[PDB]
RNA sequence: CCGAGGGUAGGGCCCGUGACUGGGGCGGUCGUAACAAGGUAGCUGUACCGGAAGGUGCGGCUGGA
RNA sequence: GAGGAAGAAGCCCUUCGGGGUGUAAACUCCUGAACCCGGGACGAAACCCCCGACGAGGGGACUGACGGUACCGGGGUAAUAGCGCCGGCCAACUCCGUGCCAGCAGCCGCGGUAAUACGGAGGGCGCGAGCGUUACCCGGAUUCACUGGGCGUAAAGGGCGUGUAGGCGGCCUGGGGCGUCCCAUGUGAAAGACCACGGCUCAACCGUGGGGGAGCGUGGGAUACGCUCAGGCUAGACGG
RNA sequence: GCUAGUUGGUGGGGUAAUGGCCCACCAAGGCGACGACGGGUAGCCGGUCUGAGAGGAUGGCCGGCCACAGGGGCACUGAG
């Protein structure tokens, strides 16, 4: 997708400095963009449309189920953690094949803690959480 | 020109003012047929000389009160209390168009 | 005050005025009082000016003042010749 | 842009030699001679009874494919016709024919309209000694359809000008050869031109 | 009787479709004036100012085509079509440029005017208009 | 001779113990394109016969149709019971602006330019019989004057 | 009706009823997936059709159809919808536009890809 | 004096929502009311009764005999 | 772009002979989008300075964002094609895969082992820098019917009267001229739409001229129909 | 069904100016099935789109009028 690069800023100890260019081998912050997320290559318009090497590693280590209590406001969460997932790309929402509960998965206790604590104290969510249900058999 | 119009006095129960009912005719813009319609004009009678029945001409004049914007021009005909009933019997009839 | 000036028409890079009489406080290209002839600053056709000199006098008389380049194409076709 | 693809197939579908290829059209090596059935896997299949829409559809593509032109431009010409005075179908062929690139072909400067269009788009033609490259230039009665005189020393105008010293440009045209010029004198009459086209079937089409 | 005219054209219509040699219609000056047109225009043979039980009528003489060949020997009609246009229910009034053109020429519109009871050809040349009274063909 | 166009082929069906038994019917218009037309509708136990039969009845029943530079004299409205054909006359540039049933019955009589419309039941068979009886109701300034 | 009756009582104009009230007038609307299941269609038919219950940014919660062979949809899938009754299915009256939001296009599609949001193969 | 508006109090309309409940639409269990004189001609307004269709009284209709 | 086989390869079909894509490709050759160089604008002649008189006329000077862009001149490489459909409506047909599954679907309806209706393929049809889809407006809808519909049984005569307003209203003569018709006149801005010409190479775009109408104001005129007023009639109606 | 500044009047204030615009008094009026009052929706027009037309639909860009300047009220200065 095409995207306008309005302004370019360097962040100093105490102030924000505007700068008209940012050469290669350097870091800075560009103002203007709209769709770009983290780990996304960015090329000048008339250039080879190369995709930088991505990144890639660890799969989440801890798993916690979240129950949308009641019930027409499950989906306050549905749009909440879609805003989240492009904000943090390390948690992982999933819904269980059997049992049908929603299963946020994480990088650790702490990671799930704030993500959860946010989900409520920032999105109100009528919801509680705990041990995932087990898919049994006869 | 100051619009002149012709009609019957239906109320003189005011004070230096008479109500002049005015018919006009025109064709229905979709269905051709000629139709009548009407309008009551509050009309200035400074010398109180006009009365029930008196078909008169009234003329577009400068404002005299809220809703009086015509003064009577000339007495044209007299005693047309048939038209006066033609309008009371319609008014009166209203008392049975309620619920 | 009431004025004689160029009311642009035409299109982009195709100027096509319409020297005109209108109240000073209109849009340039808004409701004018009278059209007294066109003007084609680019000179694309034999008629790139035809001031109705009969009219253009009547105005100047009763008040109307004009652009420092309204008169330019008003003098050019002489509304001023003694 | 234009049709650009396999062009015999046009003719094979249409059941009529449209003389699109120009130089080859008269050869026994044309396609319409060896196989005059429709293109593709199903031509030698005993054809089926054609609907009225079809009949006018086929008739229309026929006319259209002849002048080798975009259905957009075709329709817009056609609309101009209906609104213009008198007989639509005629005035259609008129305006269809009053267009440049096809003139150049009528005046044999080039072999086919395709080849003609190229010539026109390339600046190798000029109306009135003003250089004109737009293949949709509606030519009006009185115009001098020159060849660009800096395009004069060029193997292909020659070749085609050379086979055009005393053939007959239709009643409305006037090829002063040698000097490379020619002229657009009259917008055609209906009788002025025969194409394998029912001028009326096409009007009945755009009436749906 | 509500529309004397419609009545007459319908006296006349009903008449012809069973080929009555004549039919009588109660009389008025205005009524005559239209008949006077029907005649003059080849629609009826014409008419005379008769009298029934002392009542002033008009006798309209009807007019047809030849006997025909085939299993329906009834003649074609001279007035094929006749119907009121303007009406007590709905007045029709046309100005001169508004004037209709019946059967691509072959028929007429008789139309009252402040200059007589004319036909369409007539008023169009006289430069007037009025009440579209009917149409015949 | 004349030109034929089959306008409507259709299978019907009738009932009888153990089986529905068919019979086909065909409506055909026939015309010279210079002034005569005709129409007949015929029904055999086999398609192609009934088409031919429709033809037989086609020529057995024809129509005047007084052309006029390829249009008709007056505008005409006919109803064949619930179905209703309307013909209007059109200037020499137009074309046949009609249905499919009236398209044929007008093209074969050699109508070159017409405005029409099918109010009422747009049933083919009655729209047919309707278009005809409206043609055979066309007259001219002549026969009018002749009659008056 | 007499000409008077028409003068008096006029003629009643016809008004039309939206078949996509859920869109609130928009071309398409966005939503989230609350349930994703299959459903069975009425006589004379008999498949297991892939549906989604979808809560729109309009307020409405509607059930929508998932066109194609297979999908990637499940609970919390963000999705874009368009007008489109599916005839056999009680209460389905919009479609998920493949190739948008979390709607995967169709693997291996060759024809009409415009309509199953599949990009052009190399 | 008037006065944005604040406040007290009583009303009218609209919209959303509510344990529960009423029928309506869409996708097995009981009987057989209607369609053939449909096995008691059918339908009817009303009325009483009955798991249910419906039955019955009184009058009407033929769109029945 | 021109030429280029009784017609390559691959692929699709096949009664196994052949058929199709297809002059399409390759191939010869001709042109030469982009690019490269060279030049390079119209839009700007007034304000002001000079003679005159700070006026009329005359003459002189400065000023260009777009822009080194348009366009011109010279050189100059074969150089993006995609999308919808192909049961009927509706233009376009075969083979496999599948087997009420997977799916299609605007309406009919299609899928249960031989599917032109699903999926792929070859072929075909239509459009082409677009092609389709959803939303909506008018159209087909003469299906709110003025143009231009209807009510015994299809939806539709009020259970029946009596009557209010209203709508409608017989034959003759006359006055008015309200409706209605006619001529004049003012208004009906510009853009638009329409016809003509003309500027940009064409067109889109745009400029100049022409033609105006409904509608309303004002004056003149007509009188048949409708209106109102005035007399007469007896065929409607009431009465004896 | 509506209506007490309600409808009319005498006098006066206000204004560039007519007026219940505002005020004091007198009168008892004014409006309504030709749809008042009330509820809904909407800036209007030149025009635009569709239509054989009649009609339907629409009012973004441009031109004309109106209304608004976060929500309200208010006056000052001024030719405005
Ligand atoms: S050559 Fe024969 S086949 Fe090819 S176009 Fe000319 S005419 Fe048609
Ligand atoms: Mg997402
Ligand atoms: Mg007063
Ligand atoms: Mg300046
Ligand atoms: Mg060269
Ligand atoms: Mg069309
Ligand atoms: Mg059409
Ligand atoms: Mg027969
Ligand atoms: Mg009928
Ligand atoms: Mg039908
Ligand atoms: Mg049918
Ligand atoms: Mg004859
Ligand atoms: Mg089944
Ligand atoms: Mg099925
Ligand atoms: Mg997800
Ligand atoms: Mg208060
Ligand atoms: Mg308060
Ligand atoms: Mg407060
Ligand atoms: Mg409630
Ligand atoms: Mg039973
Ligand atoms: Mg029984
Ligand atoms: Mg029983
Ligand atoms: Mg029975
Ligand atoms: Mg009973
Ligand atoms: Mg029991
Ligand atoms: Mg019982
Ligand atoms: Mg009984
Ligand atoms: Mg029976
Ligand atoms: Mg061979
Ligand atoms: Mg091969
Ligand atoms: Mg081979
Ligand atoms: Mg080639
Ligand atoms: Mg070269
Ligand atoms: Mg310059
Ligand atoms: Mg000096
Ligand atoms: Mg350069
Ligand atoms: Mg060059
Ligand atoms: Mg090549
Ligand atoms: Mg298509
Ligand atoms: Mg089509
Ligand atoms: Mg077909
Ligand atoms: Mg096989
Ligand atoms: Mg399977
Ligand atoms: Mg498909
Ligand atoms: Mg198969
Ligand atoms: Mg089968
Ligand atoms: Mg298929
Ligand atoms: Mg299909
Ligand atoms: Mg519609
Ligand atoms: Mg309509
Ligand atoms: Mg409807
Ligand atoms: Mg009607
Ligand atoms: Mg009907
Ligand atoms: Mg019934
Ligand atoms: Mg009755
Ligand atoms: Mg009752
Ligand atoms: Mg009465
Ligand atoms: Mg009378
Ligand atoms: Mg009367
Ligand atoms: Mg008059
Ligand atoms: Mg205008
Ligand atoms: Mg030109
Ligand atoms: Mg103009
Ligand atoms: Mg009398
Ligand atoms: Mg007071
Ligand atoms: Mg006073
Ligand atoms: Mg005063
Ligand atoms: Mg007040
Ligand atoms: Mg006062
Ligand atoms: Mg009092
Ligand atoms: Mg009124
Ligand atoms: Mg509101
Ligand atoms: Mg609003
Ligand atoms: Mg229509
Ligand atoms: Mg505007
Ligand atoms: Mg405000
Ligand atoms: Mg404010
Ligand atoms: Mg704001
Ligand atoms: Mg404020």
């Amino acid at each position: 997708r095409k995207e306008r690069v309005a302004r370019l800023l360097r962040m100093h100890a105490n102030h924000r400095e505007e700068v008209e260019e940012l050469k290669a081998g350097d870091l800075g912050a560009v103002v203007g963009l709209k769709e770009t997320i983290t780990g996304d290559t960015l090329v000048g318009e008339d250039a080879p449309r190369v995709i930088l090497e991505s990144i890639e590693v660890p799969e989440p280590v801890i798993d916690v189920a979240i129950e949308p209590k009641t019930k027409a406001d499950q989906e306050k969460l549905s749009q909440a953690l879609a805003r989240l997932a492009e904000e943090d790309p390390t948690f992982r929402v999933s819904t269980h094949p059997e049992t049908g509960q929603t299963i946020i998965s994480g990088m650790g206790e702490l990671h799930l803690e704030i993500i959860v604590d946010r989900l409520k104290r920032e999105f109100k969510v009528d919801a509680n959480v705990g041990k995932p249900q087990v898919a049994y058999r006869e | 020109p100051k619009k002149v119009l012709t009609g019957v006095v239906v109320s003189d129960k005011m004070q230096k003012t008479v109500t002049v009912l005015v018919e006009r005719q025109f064709p229905h813009p979709l269905y051709g047929k000629v139709i009548k319609r009407s309008k009551k004009y509050l009309a200035h009678d400074p010398e109180e000389k006009y009365k029930l029945g008196d078909v008169v001409e009234i003329i577009e004049s400068r404002p005299i009160s809220k809703r009086k914007r015509f003064r009577v021009l000339r007495l044209v005909e007299s005693g047309r209390m048939d038209l006066v009933e033609k309008y009371l019997i319609r008014r009166q009839n209203y008392e049975s168009l309620s619920k | 005050m009431v004025k004689i000036r160029l009311a642009r028409f035409g299109s982009k890079h195709n100027p096509h005025y319409r020297i005109v009489v209108t109240d000073a406080r209109r849009k340039r290209d808004g409701k004018y009082i009278e059209k007294i002839g066109y003007y084609d600053p680019r000179k694309t056709t034999p008629d790139w000016l035809k001031v109705d000199v009969e009219r253009a006098r009547y105005w100047l008389s009763v008040g109307a003042q004009p652009t420092d380049t309204a008169r330019r194409l008003l003098r050019q076709a002489g509304v001023f010749r003694q | 842009g234009r049709y650009i693809g396999p062009v015999c197939r046009l003719c094979r579908r249409e059941g009529v030699k449209l003389y699109l290829k120009g130089e080859r059209c008269y050869s026994p090596k044309c396609a319409m001679e060896r196989r005059p059935y429709p293109p593709g896997q199903h031509g030698q299949k005993r054809a089926r009874r054609p609907s009225d829409y079809a009949v006018r559809l086929r008739e229309k593509q026929k006319l259209r494919r002849i002048y080798g032109i975009s259905e957009r431009q075709f329709r817009n010409l056609f609309e101009e016709a209906s609104k213009k005075k008198g007989v639509t179908g005629s005035v259609f062929l008129g305006l269809l024919e009053s267009r440049l690139d096809n003139v150049v072909y009528r005046l044999g400067f080039a072999v086919s309209r395709r080849q003609a269009r190229q010539l026109v788009r390339h600046g190798h033609i000029t109306v009135n000694g003003r250089r004109v490259d737009l293949p949709s230039y509606r030519v009006r009665p009185g115009d001098e359809i020159a060849v660009a005189e800096k395009s004069r020393n060029l193997e292909l105008i020659r070749q085609n000008l050379e086979a055009m010293k005393g053939r007959k440009v239709g009643p409305w045209l006037s090829l002063d050869v040698e000097g490379m010029k020619g002229k657009f004198l009259r917008l055609p009459d209906r009788e002025d031109l025969a194409l394998p086209v029912n001028e009326q079937l096409v009007i009945e089409f755009y009436s749906r | 009787l509500t529309d004397p005219i419609a009545d007459m054209l319908t006296r006349i219509r009903n008449a012809t479709r069973v080929y009555k040699e004549s039919t009588d219609v109660p009389a008025s000056r205005f009524k005559e004036e239209i008949l006077r047109i029907l005649a003059r225009e080849g629609f009826i043979k014409g008419y005379e100012r008769v009298d029934v039980d002392g009542k002033p009528y008009l006798r309209v003489y009807l007019k047809y085509g030849p006997r025909r060949q085939g299993p329906d020997p009834r003649p074609e009609q001279v007035i094929h079509h006749i119907r009121r246009i303007s009406k007590p229910g709905r007045r029709v009034y046309v100005g001169v440029k508004e004037i209709p053109r019946v059967r691509r020429g072959l028929g007429i519109a008789i139309l009252s005017t402040s200059k007589g009871v004319l036909t369409d050809r007539e008023a169009r040349k006289l430069g007037v208009g009025g009440e579209l009274i009917c149409e015949v063909w | 001779d004349f030109e034929e166009k089959m306008i409507l082929i259709r299978r019907t069906a009738r009932m009888q113990a153990g089986g529905r038994r068919f019979r086909f019917g065909a409506l055909v218009v026939v015309g010279d394109r210079q002034g005569r037309v005709g129409l007949g509708f015929g029904k055999a136990p086999e398609v192609p016969l009934a088409v031919q039969k429709a033809g037989y009845y086609a020529r057995r029943n024809m129509v005047e149709v007084p052309l006029q530079n390829g249009t008709i004299p007056h505008e005409i409205e006919v109803e064949f019971g619930a179905s209703k054909i309307v013909l209007k006359p059109a200037a020499p540039g137009t074309g046949v602006i009609a249905g499919a049933v009236p398209r044929a019955i007008l093209e074969l009589a050699g109508v070159t330019d017409i405005l029409t419309k099918e109010l009422g039941s747009r049933n083919p068979i009655n729209i047919a019989y309707a278009t005809m009886e409206a043609l055979r109701q066309l007259r001219t300034k002549a026969d009018v004057e002749r009659l008056r | 009706p007499t000409i008077n009756q028409l003068v008096r009582k006029g003629r009643e104009k016809v008004r039309k009823k939206s078949k996509v009230p859920a869109l609130k007038g928009a071309p398409f609307r966005r939503g989230v997936c609350t349930v994703v299941r299959t459903v069975t269609p009425k006589k004379p038919n008999s498949a297991l059709r892939k549906v989604a219950k979808v809560r729109l940014t309009s307020g409405y919660e509607v059930t929508a159809y998932i066109p194609g062979e297979g999908h990637n949809l499940q609970e919390h899938s963000v999705v874009l919808i368009r007008g489109g009754r599916v005839k056999d299915l009680p209460g389905v009256r919009y479609h998920i536009v493949r190739g948008v939001y979390d709607a995967a296009g169709v693997k291996d599609r060759k024809k009409s890809r415009s309509k199953y949001g599949t990009k052009k193969p190399k």
